[PDB]
């Protein structure tokens, strides 16, 4: 009735297999009143399902939803590769409508290895007072990294938790990256500067690393 | 057929009122009830206010009853949204729905929303660094605060691996982002809202 | 001294046919002559009582119903009819004793581009009674499936725009009409005549 949570949050699946996405009420909404969109990455949420039962008008049969009172369920079989993106649940059983978090349905491919890479400040960027480090990582399915690093005494983050975003692509890799914000002469004055990522298989990557 | 077209982005000052508009066509304006829903950055939708036109009463959600002014020109098919005395944390993209005229309701019919930014500070130009690694190399933007940014690479000759990395916005209030590359590289960036076609050549 | 009907027929803003305003008016001399001749009014059916002698007989307590309806539902406000508006709008009783008067308004009443300012109910459940408002506005549950709140379909909304356009014809216009309820009884009348 006020609160509406996703079970998967994040769900990958094959472009194929069939999905199955939750929100379970809050207050026992009586008459099913719960409604599924789609919001796409840079456009506007797409009617599906009104009711929790019966679909909107030109609505594919592979989109079905179900659920009587407290937990209703959003089936879709045969997933294409067009349907990924966020669904968002909305309830209008009380008076204000209430919404949900998201469920973004990624794409599901085989695990492979980042490649680390390290830029070193110039002439023009030592004596500016933004001297830059970035390390960015490219080529990797899991998302979710650990990019740490080693700045003098221990991972001290300092100004490299910029912790840049990221986005799919056309093979379903994601690239990332980190900058970096230090002195007028504290770059070539301290020690290393190094970067990893705790990936899954390559905990401790050591790549391209740059002394001063 | 029905189209809630809106306005463009309004780069709007800290501690001010907006005025967005949403243009409904394709069938009549008083048949249908027009609600606005805002998402926040990540964040989910919210339910700011519906007005009903063919009554003209308007009902707010219990944090913006006496903040929201939403109206609904019956002559020009035109509803409006007002929001007196603006925060920081009020940057969000504010859709268009087109909800029927009852208590209950969903919101069939969108709008293309509006990234109406209320954290704003003096403009300026792209300032590219001449990052040189130890070939993978970028250009990394620095100190831009209008969002608009088109960071080529010779008029767009690189056309393979260059990722265009999201911005995120630092504690200056001035988002940066880079578009590194691994094949002169001279990344041209061209910036709308301002004039400053700085084309900075960075070798690795 | 004399009985104020300058809001009644003069006002400058009038109410939907759902929501018509009810104005009583006692204690007070009131001349129905100078409505007659005037010669700027379209009906004054006068029910009951006649349209002459009016100034000769002295009320115990009147009232004044004024709303805006279409030209081809003032047949409507009278008494014992049939339609919409006398069964979910305004419904007179059978023994109804006053005066119906009407004129066009479309002068002023009919805003360039369709006037969307004047509503009237389109259905409801059941009839409406004599001298009754009602100024509900959920749906109307038709059909089968309870809707429960939602429009959809088989529940549409009760209230209706007219839509008043300045160039319609003769039966499309605006028409502001004032009742009159010569209530009598008797009680010391208030409500006396010159
Ligand atoms: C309305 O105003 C006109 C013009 O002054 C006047 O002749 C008329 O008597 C007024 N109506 C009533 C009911 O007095």
């Amino acid at each position: 009735e006020i609160v509406l949570t996703q079970s998967p949050g994040t769900l990958s699946l094959s472009p194929g297999e069939r999905a199955t996405l939750s929100c379970r009420a809050s207050q026992s909404i009586n008459n099913r009143h719960l409604a599924w969109y789609q919001q796409k990455r840079g456009q506007a949420p797409r009617f599906l399902i009104y009711g929790a039962a019966s679909r909107a008008t030109g609505i594919p049969d592979r989109f079905s939803g179900s659920g009587s009172g407290t937990d209703f369920t959003l089936t879709i079989s045969r997933l294409e590769p067009e349907d990924f993106a966020v669904y968002y649940c909305q309830q209008y059983g009380s008076s204000p409508p209430t919404f949900g978090q998201g469920t973004k349905v990624e794409i599901k491919r085989t695990v492979a290895a980042p490649s680390v890479f390290i830029f070193p400040p110039s002439d023009e960027q030592l004596k500016s007072g933004t001297a830059s480090v970035v390390c960015l990582l490219n080529n990797f399915y899991p998302r979710e990294a650990k990019v740490q690093w080693k700045v003098d005494n221990a991972l001290q983050s300092g100004n490299s938790q910029e912790s840049v975003t990221e986005q799919d692509s056309k093979d379903s890799t994601y690239s990332l990256s980190s900058t970096l914000t230090l002195s007028k002469a504290d770059y070539e004055k301290h020690k290393v500067y190094a970067c990893e990522v705790t990936h899954q298989g390559l905990s401790s990557p050591v790549t391209k690393s740059f002394n001063r | 057929q029905v189209q809630l077209v809106q306005s463009g982005a309004e780069v709007k000052r800290p501690g001010s009122s907006v005025k967005v508009s949403c243009k409904a066509s394709g069938d009549t304006f008083i048949n249908y009830a027009f609600s606005w829903v805002r998402q926040a950055p990540g964040q989910g939708l919210e339910w700011m206010g519906r007005i009903i036109p063919i009554l003209d009463i308007a009902h707010y959600a219990q944090k913006f009853q006496g903040r929201l002014t939403i109206t609904a020109d019956k002559s020009t098919d035109t509803a409006y949204m007002e929001l007196t005395s603006l925060k920081s944390d009020d940057t969000a993209v504010y859709f268009c729905a087109r909800v029927f005229r009852g208590s209950q309701y969903w919101f069939d019919p969108w709008g293309q929303g509006t990234l109406v930014t209320v954290s704003s500070a003096s403009t300026k130009g792209p300032s590219v660094f001449p990052l040189a690694p130890s070939a993978a190399l970028g250009c990394l933007v620095k100190d831009y605060f209008p969002e608009p940014v088109t960071v080529s690479w010779n008029s767009g000759a690189l056309t393979s691996g260059v990722h265009t990395f999201p911005a995120v916005l630092q504690s200056s209030g001035l988002y940066s982002l880079s578009s590194v590359v691994t094949v002169t590289y001279i990344c041209n960036v061209n910036h709308k809202p301002s004039n400053t076609k700085v084309d900075k050549r960075v070798e690795p | 001294n004399l009985c104020p009907f300058g809001e009644v027929f003069n006002a400058t803003r009038f109410a939907s046919v759902y929501a018509w305003n009810r104005k009583r008016i006692s204690n007070c001399v009131a001349d129905y002559s100078v409505l007659y001749n005037s010669a700027s009014f379209s009906t004054f059916k006068c029910y009951g009582v006649s349209p002459t002698k009016l100034n000769d007989l002295c009320f115990t307590n009147v009232y004044a119903d004024s709303f805006v309806i279409r030209g081809d539902e003032v047949r409507q406000i009278a008494p014992g009819q049939t339609g919409k508006i006398a069964d979910y709008n305004y419904k007179l009783p059978d023994d109804f004793t006053g005066c119906v008067i009407a004129w066009n308004s479309n002068n002023l009443d009919s805003k360039v581009g369709g006037n969307y300012n004047y509503l009237y109910r389109l259905f409801r459940k059941s009839n409406l009674k004599p001298f009754e408002r009602d100024i509900s506005t959920e749906i109307y549950q038709a059909g089968s499936t309870p809707c429960n709140g939602v429009e959809g379909f088989n529940c549409y909304f009760p209230l209706q725009s007219y839509g008043f356009q300045p160039t319609n014809g003769v039966g499309y216009q605006p028409y502001r009409v004032v009742v009159l309820s010569f209530e009598l009884l008797h009680a010391p009348a208030t409500v006396c005549g010159p």
